[PDB]
């Protein structure tokens, strides 16, 4: 994976020159939001359960996907659901840290629209649910970096679709 | 298409269609999503004059 | 960098970031003009580092001058300059990045082989990375010195 | 497709012999079969659209999928559900008129979930509807043909699970 | 709306808008006023636009409210009267659009096979928005009347 | 697609409500900034090509991209990567018109990161070629419609990265 | 089943299948007919045993169903009478398979979890369960009621 | 602590420490004045902030103390204002060790086995630590709350 | 293993105590010492192969474990010999950061004795080459932390011994 | 308003306002942004504490909303959240006017005499004004939330 | 491991011969006895987690080893504590049901006392722990089968003492 100091290192690095002010300002720019980042990660990770809890309560429950018939009916079912949502919010945390959406695409999206089309589980209801704990994390955290966050759960999103 | 109709796009798959509508925006908010009807409360109904 | 080694361990053990690691991460974010300015000093001076070292290495032992030597051409020394001047990259790299992961993902694994295979001396190497270090801790402020010259002798371990 | 004839007809051709006794059997069976099967396939042709508007009104109508904010809420989404519903009554009396489900396995389930999952149909509110379809045709016909309509609309169902 | 409509007719010919198209874009961003002051009329008065035009149509068409008739029954009247509330919801959508767009999408496509699978005189749905209209155009401006007449009248000859 | 006007109607249809007092604060803003938007469409589609050449001027040329070795090599591809930057431009206008990036997701951005990272088209240099046609957008257009076509070309950036 | 667990450990160790297990099978077909009972007296009296558990539970729990509680509110309540009604029928489905898998697979795992998402208490649940045990378990047998509630203790045993 | 999991990476690695890690750990001893004097204050009011935060539980859950709770009696009160003392005092330890790795290995895995076993309400005594972090964010200065909030906080989620 | 905090917070815990000021003399005197302990180690791990290498030479070569029937002839032997070396280098710099030999005495000393009677190591000359290291440190990092290197130094020779 | 108190002294006086009560109206102009600053986070706050308040009052009182009580029904326990959002609106107005006349004014005199006459029970709304107070201090800071907190423990004073 | 009723098949397995009265006659008390051995082992499965709760409820609760100091103070301890108190009922509900000590004897037996010995267990702690055993599975099954239990707990208490 990448950071956002690893990405300009890369960049830089594959024309081959030293780090000017161009790249320089990228790290400048990336240790003035970590604090902010630190701290919305903090949060996240203090309430990592309930930002899953009512986004499911906020999309997901009493729909269609619930009911015998489903893709979500038996508890087993449900419990991969909560997963898959807890996989998403952490890795967009682990994202919204790095500064960069590097380990999104490379360990969250790169097979898991063909796993979930092999599945049968609907990519919009999981969007919609994303889309629910985007809202929650946004009311919970902050608009500076609930925007962040929600970048990185739209790039999920994306990956997904 | 007659003999004066240029070919237009007729039919998908759903993986195109999923790709072209499954995005966050382009979207609908009832596709795959419980939709509550948002209501003002009664409270700050008789709240109202 | 820190936050990729901490995001990575959080990740491989299934778990959230602790403020354990999350302190040390703002830690790293907050003390970060140091190590820019350290930065922007050696890019000033990347190219007389390199002069004065390569100098100074081949002042030294000349046996890698010398007739059947390793860099014995004139374009064999301008690509062993070049390697010197690829190293000194790769320190910046390190430096402004707060971390080893640069230089051992990019200019450390399979350094040993590949040395091997070409003939060039892995200890002269070694010596070069160090006369690079003595002439930047020479160049600039002790502190500083000493805080580029932590990479520099985790090159050189890595190297011998 | 393959009706049973023609999967007598194909067990013996991979064979590379004639019919033998057990498929004369299942020959006559399918015969003897075939009177009731046409009865029933002529019944359903003439009440088609009776059957489907029964089962809508038994399980979708006047519930929140045909509310504002369901999806058959909009018109063209209704008359959508009404040809499903008419696609899986007509190829569910070919299957019947068969004898086996390979025309609902080549035509029907045919990417049927990753179709219903791109577009959002509700999974659960379309079984019950093939249920209640299931329920009127049933009512319809009688036991025994009510049955074996009901065979192929539960494979429907098992392959929309 | 009419700008969906031009931004799909240059986005079919892949080129940027035509300047009659934004004179167009133009005049319905100045005119929209006028259009949601005829959408807030009926929006005000959306109950008694049904309820009047419901007796209106029920003494015009006694058969579908007799016994034996598709809407007879309180239950009936009322889900005929929410049909009719939704038509004249989508006569404001269509106001606020300034085209027959949205009206078509939500409202007419399918409407023959919808209202033929559950029974419903057709004719009578399209006898009850006209007098929706006609209701409607006595309860606004001539001006008015004769822009939500355009929407009203599509979707009385979309019924019929 | 959806435009401003045609997104308050959605939600509203969805609701299942009427236009609410919001609905119409939204539609007056709408009608507010049509204005903007028109100026906006008629000022880049006069200075399409020019925002383009010197973005590329800017970005993309004299650079390894154009020389041997880089994807902007021949002139086939410089003649396609022109065609991607206008189609980019033309797109952003479609959407700074309409006030919706939805035409954007349904016609550019579905499947966009999957054709470059199959073509080998660096998206890096594509996204920094968008930054060149949002600065000269900005520099040529105004303030505020310059800062909504960077909005939605920001748009471009965020779902091809 | 136990015709699956006996295929399933036959297959295990890659022969046929032995005596024990073709006695164990003959074991299962021959009180087939009692499980059969078993099974349709539960299914006939599924709406009063939810109804009578139910209302067992509602007041030996009240905190469950007081504001504040979990299930309180009439659509909680009918929410929780669902839930009770849907571990019946795996109850059900359990007796007629002969053994627990049927009720494993579909809803005993990931409970907890889910519960826990939820915010119901789980005891609670289990308390509901055990009060359907107790209904059920006076409607039949004493042979029935020990047979059927082997099943109720082992969904008791898997939520606590 | 934040030293041995420091030397724990190292040795996993195999190598020396990182002068990344060797600063981070310069970091943290010159931090260290700070949270001991943390430590300082926590000591001094390690009774006021327990009893008064044991005081806010059982204001907000009046059904511990009612009957169906699992602390009904003297004994019982007395043995939950000492589990919420050590709990205290085990965020004492993490301020003064500089990771959650001593609550982790004390008090805080198996804490749902713990209080399965006891009957325990883990949301009521995750709430009773809650009010144990807003006390202590009262008391505290600004900093020093911040601190320990994230501490706290870890508590908060690996105890609900 | 168990540093210097961990080891009086573990103190404390056994006898069930806050921390008082008899552990929190010995956590000021490890804090007023951690920045002479973290840059004794950076000089250790800049002179680390010097280190062994002259350690070698004045205590290892020449001698009768390196001529032929020796324990350090066989080149694989010499490279595990100073691979040892090396490693009580590094355990001994962990345990000079931790403040405490509890690695010292467990990651190493867990059957080392054992493991060096069976292949009969000589521990006295071990031992020797301990003290060579130990007098190597003292002479290149300083008094005070080369004493302090060589309290663990000569806790690994009791270990050994 | 302290000025009208001033002003009010003065006019019964007949004199002019004393230096010190110039200074009364010049510390609350200077306290006037800080005030408008709580009454705004109070006013953009306002469904979300009186939606806590309430559910957190009916936790607390389960009997008020039980058959027979007060606030039974659902458009009673809307009753109950308008006077709820009425007093919330009265503890703005006191804190924009620095002081506690408004509220006194006009919902603080007779409130005992009419709910009385309401069948209201008085103690219970004085617990809900005091959980809204305790929702005002959570999500405000603790300076501000001590100034709200006066006006929340007058109107808790005038109902008890 | 062996039950009772192998127990006679594995000792004319020895002998080299048939099955004679002496061990005919135990046999038949086995299967006299072997349906109140099942019933008891699953009125006890039914109610495993109420045997542990008891027995640490009345036997280590409020004591020196639960307290600061003690080797059953800290959560993890506790953990440990009832996870080995299940496994001990498990165990012996499968010997209660099996007639016989063997499953005790190879998975329990092996080498728990010198793991016990190696973590400081304290032997007459859990001595008097699986007293509380006996006392609480003999309240809840009745002393006709609470003698059963005892024998194998007595078993118990011989192995680990
Ligand atoms: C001379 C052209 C080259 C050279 C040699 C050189 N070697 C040493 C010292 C040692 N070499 C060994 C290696 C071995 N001993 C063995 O028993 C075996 C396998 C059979 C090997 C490979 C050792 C152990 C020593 C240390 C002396 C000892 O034996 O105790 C030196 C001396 C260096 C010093 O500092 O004393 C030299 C000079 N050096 C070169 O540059 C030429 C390539
Ligand atoms: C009234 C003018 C006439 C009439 C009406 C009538 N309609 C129904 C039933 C339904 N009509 C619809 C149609 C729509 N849904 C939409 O979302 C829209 C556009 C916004 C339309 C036009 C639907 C969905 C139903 C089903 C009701 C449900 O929600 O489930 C009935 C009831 C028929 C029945 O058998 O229940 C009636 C009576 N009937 C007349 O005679 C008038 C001509
Ligand atoms: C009743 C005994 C207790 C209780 C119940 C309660 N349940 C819910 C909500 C849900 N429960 C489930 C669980 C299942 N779905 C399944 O398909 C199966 C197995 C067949 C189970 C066990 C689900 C999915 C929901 C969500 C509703 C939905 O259909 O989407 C609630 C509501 C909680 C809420 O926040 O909505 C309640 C109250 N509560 C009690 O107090 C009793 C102990
Ligand atoms: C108080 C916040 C809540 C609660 C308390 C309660 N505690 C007990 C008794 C015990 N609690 C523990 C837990 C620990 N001991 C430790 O050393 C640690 C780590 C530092 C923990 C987490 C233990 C072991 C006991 C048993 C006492 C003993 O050591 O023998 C009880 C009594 C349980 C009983 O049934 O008697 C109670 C009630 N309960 C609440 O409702 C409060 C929310
Ligand atoms: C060198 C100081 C002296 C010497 C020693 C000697 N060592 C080996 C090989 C081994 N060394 C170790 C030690 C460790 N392995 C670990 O993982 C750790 C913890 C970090 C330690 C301390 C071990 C276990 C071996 C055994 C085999 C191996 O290579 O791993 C040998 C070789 C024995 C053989 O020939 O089989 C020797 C001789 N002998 C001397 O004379 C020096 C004074
Ligand atoms: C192998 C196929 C191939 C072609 C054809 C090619 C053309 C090419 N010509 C360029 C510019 C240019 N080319 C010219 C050349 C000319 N101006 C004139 O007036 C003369 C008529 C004419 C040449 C006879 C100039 C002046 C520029 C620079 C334009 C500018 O920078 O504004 C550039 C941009 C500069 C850059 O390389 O970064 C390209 C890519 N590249 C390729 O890889």
């Amino acid at each position: 994976m990448q950071d956002a100091i690893t990405a300009v290192i890369n960049s830089a690095d594959v024309q081959g020159k030293y780090l000017d002010g161009a790249a320089m300002d990228k790290l400048k720019s990336y240790f003035a939001s970590g604090e902010l980042r630190v701290r919305a990660a903090s949060v996240i990770s203090a309430n990592a359960a309930t930002i899953v809890k009512e986004a499911v309560a906020k999309s997901l429950l009493y729909s269609d996907v619930t009911r015998p018939g489903g893709n979500m009916y038996t508890t087993r079912r449900y419990a991969a659901c909560i997963r898959d949502l807890d996989y998403y919010l952490r890795y967009a945390t682990y994202a919204m840290l790095a500064g960069d959406a590097s380990i999104l695409d490379e360990r969250v999206l790169n097979g898991l629209k063909e796993t979930y089309n092999s599945l049968g589980v609907p990519i919009s209801s999981t969007v919609q649910a994303i889309q629910a704990i985007k809202e929650v994390t946004a009311s919970l955290v902050g608009a500076d970096a609930g925007k962040e966050m929600g970048v990185y759960l739209d790039y999920i999103c994306s990956g997904l679709s | 298409f007659g003999e004066d109709t240029v070919p237009y796009e007729r039919y998908l798959t759903p993986g195109g269609l999923q790709m072209r509508s499954a995005r966050v925006g382009s979207l609908r908010e009832d596709i795959g999503q419980r939709v509550d009807k948002e209501v003002t409360p009664r409270f700050v109904e008789l709240g109202q004059v | 960098s820190i936050v990729t080694k901490s995001i990575v361990n959080a990740d491989a053990e299934a778990r959230y970031l602790s403020p354990g690691e999350l302190d040390r991460i703002k830690a790293f974010v907050t003390g970060g003009a140091a190590r820019l300015r350290i930065a922007e000093t050696l890019t000033g001076s990347r190219e007389t580092i390199v002069k004065q070292a390569g100098d100074r290495l081949f002042q030294k032992r000349p046996d890698i001058v010398s007739p059947g030597g390793n860099a014995y051409g004139e374009e064999m020394t301008a690509t062993c300059l070049r390697d010197m001047d690829y190293y000194l990259r790769l320190v910046t790299y390190g430096v402004v990045s707060g971390d080893v992961t640069p230089i051992e993902e990019i200019g450390l694994v399979g350094v040993r082989e590949m040395y091997r295979s070409l003939g060039t001396p892995i200890e002269a190497v070694a010596q070069s990375v160090r006369e690079m270090k003595e002439v930047a801790s020479g160049l600039m402020s002790s502190d500083d010195a000493a805080e580029a010259s932590a990479y520099f002798d985790f090159v050189i371990g890595k190297m011998s």
